[PDB]
RNA sequence: GGGGCGGUAGCUCAGCCUGGGAGAGCACCGGACUGAAGAUCCGGGUGUCGGGGGUUCAAAUCCCCCCCGCCCCACCA
RNA sequence: CACAGGUCCCAGCUAGCCCGAAAGGGUUUGUACUGGGGCCGACGCCUGCCCAGUGCCGGUAUGUGAAGCCCGGGUACAAC
RNA sequence: GAGGCGUCGAAGCCCGGCCUCCGGGUCGGGUGGAGCCGUCCAUGAGACACCGCCCACUCCCCGCUGUGUGGCUAACCCCC
């Protein structure tokens, strides 16, 4: 294929979880790559996922999010 | 085809649709000839008379120049008060100054639709116009009717209300004292309907009670033709 | 054009006249306004070849295909007489070392050879006529080669509304040329279509001569 | 509609009255002579303290086009959502304070004024102070060029003036100039 | 044009932040000019993606390039929503708007609340309970 | 008879002037989606696109002759 | 049958409606608490629902729609 | 009609105004400073070789003539 751009984030860190499903977990990314870099977001990643892994992100305007918490 | 109808006898100006002329009072002049500016003129209400034909009651004021005219009297009148008639006139009730002159938010009748012509919108027992807002190229005055139309600003009027008011207030109770008012003023009575009227009297309604064609009427519907509700663009009171 | 007007009138013979301070040689040119045509049918246009008394003055390519008496008559006229086979030659090749296309500017056949002319040359020649087309006259042996070495010139009418035959390029006098103008112009005129105004202007005019129109 | 742009016409607001012609602002516009009347915000860089910091948003008409430069008098100000939000209190008071302004050069000035209170104690000193602004207010207007009275009406400095008079009164806090609208345009003589 | 002595330009973009769809307008600093005006629904193809993030973003992005080709380079960035007949809080375009136009590559001044608030009561819909769910 | 408009995939039509093998949504079959159903997406195709004939390599709309409906007129010895 | 009461409708007066071959005229020494036209027919309680059809009203891009003028054609002009 | 163009001053660099399908052409400044093109062929139909007249949308100074809107006041009309 041609590219888009794929901007390569990784994972700083895990928050906790979100659906009801249960299925995203919701993670805090950093970005590598050539364009921007440095931009933290927080992303809504499904699947086994640990600190420190690679995600493409497909758009880089986005950060959906919603919080809490542990006592 | 049928006789011509009620409406058209009024037209002829034959005796029965005729109006009194000689038990009937005295019309509204101003009179320009000594005109607005550089005025002149103040009067006395010399007398307070009901006048039949206008079922309100009129001012015979006497002027200072020697000429006699009725005025259209104000509420809260006195015989003795002092009319005036000019722009130098006094702001008060009863005084007659043109509009400009008059304050914008001010009761206002006997107001002028060319300058000098003595009077020809609001003449009427306890209505009001109201000056809603001026400006030095046309006033605008709201009339009785809600409806607001611009005059000249040079028109003539007379500050207060028109007096005679309550007149609908209170009822005209019977059949007798109703014609007895008619016979004041000029109104074809008793006026009966058409719907039981002949095919050749009336144009609607037969023999018996139910109307023949629909009562709404067109605006080029001819003369003879044009009864009913005419060029209604609503009738009823629901959607 | 410092030269003349080209609203001014001018007879045949004055129109066509010279004042170039050019390389390129004066190309004659005709042109008319026709009112009163349409497309409203396609085929009433005007189209026809009509032969030039002078001719166009410059050497025409003709290529003729002929077998039985008709190949004895063009031989004998001087032409070269080649095979229907060369057909077969121009359409199933479509190389680039020695084509042959875009090398001539007509071909005559007999009318039993239309429809291999039609096919093969078809493809690349299309309807820029240099094959024989049935509505102009350049099937037939007899006549049109005896015509076509008298140099024919070639007419259609772009319908709306205007149709053009330039009649040649100059090597020729001014009255030669005025006798091709003439020639050309009765035949259009010929063309008979109603209404007022029918021949709405005609004009001479040339590379760099006069630009003028005249009384038509 | 379907331009190239070339039907679009381009003007420039010089804006004085308070200042000088102020270069900012920029006006598009389709047909000539369809900005005549129009209403251009404009912040305000003159002074970069507190026009700038606290004086958001000031509503300026363009009055007049003449060769397609714009000349602009003062129409308005008014405050954002964010000022009153943030400066009123509970258990105190806002205040709210009208005058209607005459200056000596024959115009009309509406002022909105906000003063918030301090603390406790509510009581008629409070309409004391409504009424000690709207007589300063009428005094100063009859004193000064109306040009350098909606200079001071805008700038703290009638914000300055009203607080020392009325902290004397019943002390103060936070008074402000909520909004100004030109209550009546003409001239001394028409 | 008749000269411009900055060589900026700037215009006022008015965003309408509703829970029924986002429109994203933009106009110069007198208003008097219209530039742009799309809205969520022109992206997509359904009413329940009408408003979101995502319709709110292109409806902005689409404008975006309009506002590039005048010269506009600079945004102030108005943000209201219906205050008098519903409830004043922004949609979901608020918080969308300012990252299309961040990705864009506008420039970003004033962020506002020019929300329509009420100094007055009056009667919306619902009564006896209020609005029954 | 004159003038104009619409007749197109099962359906309703879109593309006249703004030209090509060409269309869109809805019915209908299949796949996503939710505990469920529905709605909402993603596939699939059904007309060279009213007949017949002509210009164009290629025309639904262009051209010559038209069926049918529709609307306004004119007209019936 | 009138009738008091109720309602619908129209008109800013250089009006609306109506009469008159015309000039002109009635209402009108009248001006919206007017004055003109219909419906219903004292009071008491009420007067649901429908604009599909008829009627009236407001408006009408589009199609359409006369004579006139215009342009084209015709006629040496004209009819057409 | 396969040659026109080039001190009858050319490429090819650097911008300026430009419409636009931003497909890409057009064009004034200047550096320059001596070449550029198609015949060739593909393309259903050939030349951004050149020369004529056109058929596209479209825009404009001027000459005639309609129509719409507003201002004016000298006809005419309603008031004194």
């Amino acid at each position: 294929m041609a590219e888009d751009e794929g901007y390569p984030a990784e994972v700083i860190e895990i928050i906790g979880r979100t659906g009801t499903t249960g299925d995203v977990t919701q993670v805090k990314v950093r970005i590598l790559e050539g364009r921007d870099k440095g931009r933290v977001i927080r992303r809504n990643v499904r699947g086994p996922v640990r600190i420190g892994d690679i995600l493409i992100l497909r758009e880089t305007e986005r950060e959906a999010r919603e919080i809490k918490s542990r006592r | 085809m049928g006789k011509s109808l009620i409406q058209q006898r009024r037209g002829k100006g034959s005796p029965t649709f005729k109006s009194p002329s000689h038990r009937f009072r005295g019309a509204v002049k101003y009179i320009p000839l000594n005109y607005t500016q550089e005025k002149t003129l103040r009067g006395v209400v010399e007398e307070i008379m009901h006048d039949p034909g206008r079922t309100a009651p009129v001012a015979r004021v006497k002027f200072e120049n020697g000429i006699e005219k009725l005025i259209i009297a104000p509420e809260g009148l006195l015989v003795g008060q002092e009319i005036y008639i000019g722009p130098d006139a006094p702001i008060a009730v009863g005084n007659t100054l043109p509009l400009a002159k008059i304050p914008e938010g001010t009761y206002v009748y006997n107001i002028e639709g060319i300058p000098g012509d003595g009077g020809k919108y609001v003449r009427a027992g306890g209505t009001y116009a109201l000056v809603v807002s001026r400006e030095p190229d046309k006033v605008i005055v709201q009339l009785p009717s809600g409806e607001l139309k611009a005059f000249n600003p040079m028109c003539r009027a007379t500050i207060g209300v028109v007096a005679g008011g309550g007149r609908l207030e209170k009822p005209l109770v019977k059949a007798g004292k109703a014609y007895y008012k008619y016979k004041a003023r000029n109104k074809f009575w008793p006026t009966p309907r058409g719907v039981k009227m002949n095919a050749v009297n009336h144009p609607f309604g037969g023999k018996e009670h139910h109307p023949g064609k629909p009562t709404t009427t067109s605006r080029r519907a001819p003369p003879g033709r044009k009864v009913g509700h005419i060029a209604a663009r609503r009738t009823g009171r629901r959607k | 054009m410092p030269f003349d007007r080209q609203k001014i009138v001018k007879a045949v013979k004055e129109a066509k006249a010279r004042a170039k301070p050019r390389n390129f040689t004066q190309s004659v040119e005709v042109a008319v306004n026709l009112k009163d045509i349409d497309l409203k049918r396609p085929e009433n246009r005007f189209k026809l070849e009509v032969v030039l008394p002078h001719g166009r003055g410059k050497d025409v390519k003709i290529a003729v295909i002929a077998d039985g008496a008709v190949a004895e008559a063009a031989r004998k006229l001087g032409l070269d007489v080649i095979s229907s086979a060369e057909l077969e030659e121009i359409a199933s090749s479509p190389r680039q070392a020695r084509k042959l296309a875009k090398k001539y500017d007509f071909f005559i056949a007999e009318a039993p050879l239309m429809p291999k002319i039609g096919r093969y040359l078809g493809r690349y020649l299309g309807p820029r006529n240099k094959m024989p087309v049935v509505v102009p006259p350049t099937l037939t042996d007899l006549t049109p080669i005896v015509e076509k070495l008298k140099k024919t010139v070639r007419i259609q009418l772009k319908n709306n509304p205007v149709v053009h035959a330039p009649v040649g390029t100059e090597k020729m006098s001014d009255e030669e040329i005025a006798e091709n103008i003439e020639a050309v112009l009765n035949a259009i005129i010929g063309k008979l279509e109603r209404g007022e105004s029918q021949v709405k202007s005609v004009y001479v005019k040339t590379t760099m001569g006069p630009a003028v129109k005249i009384e038509g | 509609t379907r331009d190239k742009w070339k039907l679009k016409q381009w003007y420039i607001i010089y804006a004085p009255d308070f200042f000088g012609g102020v270069e900012v602002g920029l006006t598009p516009a389709d047909d000539p002579e369809k900005v005549l009347n129009r209403v251009v915000e404009v912040t305000l860089k003159d002074v970069t303290g507190d026009f700038t910091k606290s004086h958001v948003k000031l509503y300026f008409q363009v009055y007049d086009v003449k060769g397609q430069n714009a000349y602009t008098k003062f129409k308005g100000m008014k405050l954002a959502r964010s000022y009153i939000r943030s400066l009123v209190r509970r258990k105190t008071t806002r205040i709210d304070g009208i005058f209607n302004i005459t200056t000596k050069d024959g115009y009309k000035l509406r002022v909105m004024a906000m003063a918030i209170a301090m603390r406790r104690i509510q009581t008629s000193q409070e309409r004391a102070i409504r009424k000690i602004m709207q007589e300063i207010i009428y005094k100063k207007a009859e004193e000064l060029n109306f040009k350098d009275f909606v200079l001071e009406s805008v700038n703290g400095k009638i914000a300055a003036e009203i607080a020392k008079e009325a902290k004397k009164i019943y002390p103060l806090r936070k008074a402000e100039i909520r909004k100004i609208k030109v209550l009546e345009e003409p001239q001394v003589i028409a | 044009q008749v000269n411009i002595k900055k060589k900026e330009k700037w215009g006022i973009a008015h965003i309408y932040s509703s829970f029924n769809n986002t429109i994203i307008h933009i106009t110069d600093i007198t208003g008097a000019e219209t530039i742009s005006r799309w809205s969520g629904g022109m992206v997509v193809k359904a009413d329940r993606d009408e408003p979101s993030p995502y319709a709110a973003m292109l409806a902005a992005r689409r404008a975006a390039e309009e506002a590039l080709e005048k010269g506009i380079v600079g945004v102030h960035i108005r943000v209201r929503a219906p205050g008098g007949s519903k409830s004043k809080t922004p949609g979901p375009g608020a918080q969308a708007a300012i990252r299309a136009l961040a990705r864009a590559g506008l420039k970003i001044g004033r962020v506002e609340d020019v929300t329509p608030i009420p100094h007055d009561g009056t009667r919306p819909k619902g009564g006896r309970r209020g609005r029954r769910v």
